[PDB]
């Protein structure tokens, strides 16, 4: 039987792209984004525009 | 299945068309480079769907 499909929350490598508005967390943490409707989400992909 | 593989197989062609355009335009005088950015897909289940 399958008890579940579940994630692995380790950390990969880090590639310097040399841009300005690009952040990368090194350990536990999440960026907190807010939707248009007013919902709240938590993410880790850190490439932003303005 | 096949759809999850063909999604990645299709996403790895725009990411070569963009690089080929950059390589060709690397001679001009005001060109700005282009890059692509991918995101995954997730339906109501827990197994993913691709790129």
């Amino acid at each position: 039987k399958v008890a579940g499909i579940t994630q692995d929350f380790t950390d990969g490598t880090t590639t310097n792209t040399g841009r300005g508005l690009d952040v990368a967390i090194s350990q536990n943490g999440f960026f907190r984004l807010v939707d248009s409707n007013g919902s709240v989400f938590y993410s880790r992909n850190g490439q932003f525009k303005l | 299945s096949f759809s999850q593989a063909v999604s990645g197989l299709n996403a790895a062609a725009t990411n070569l068309d963009v690089i080929g355009n950059n390589i060709a335009n690397s001679a001009t005088y005001g060109f700005k480079s282009g890059t692509a950015s991918f995101a995954d897909m997730f339906a109501g289940s827990k197994v993913g769907l691709g790129v």
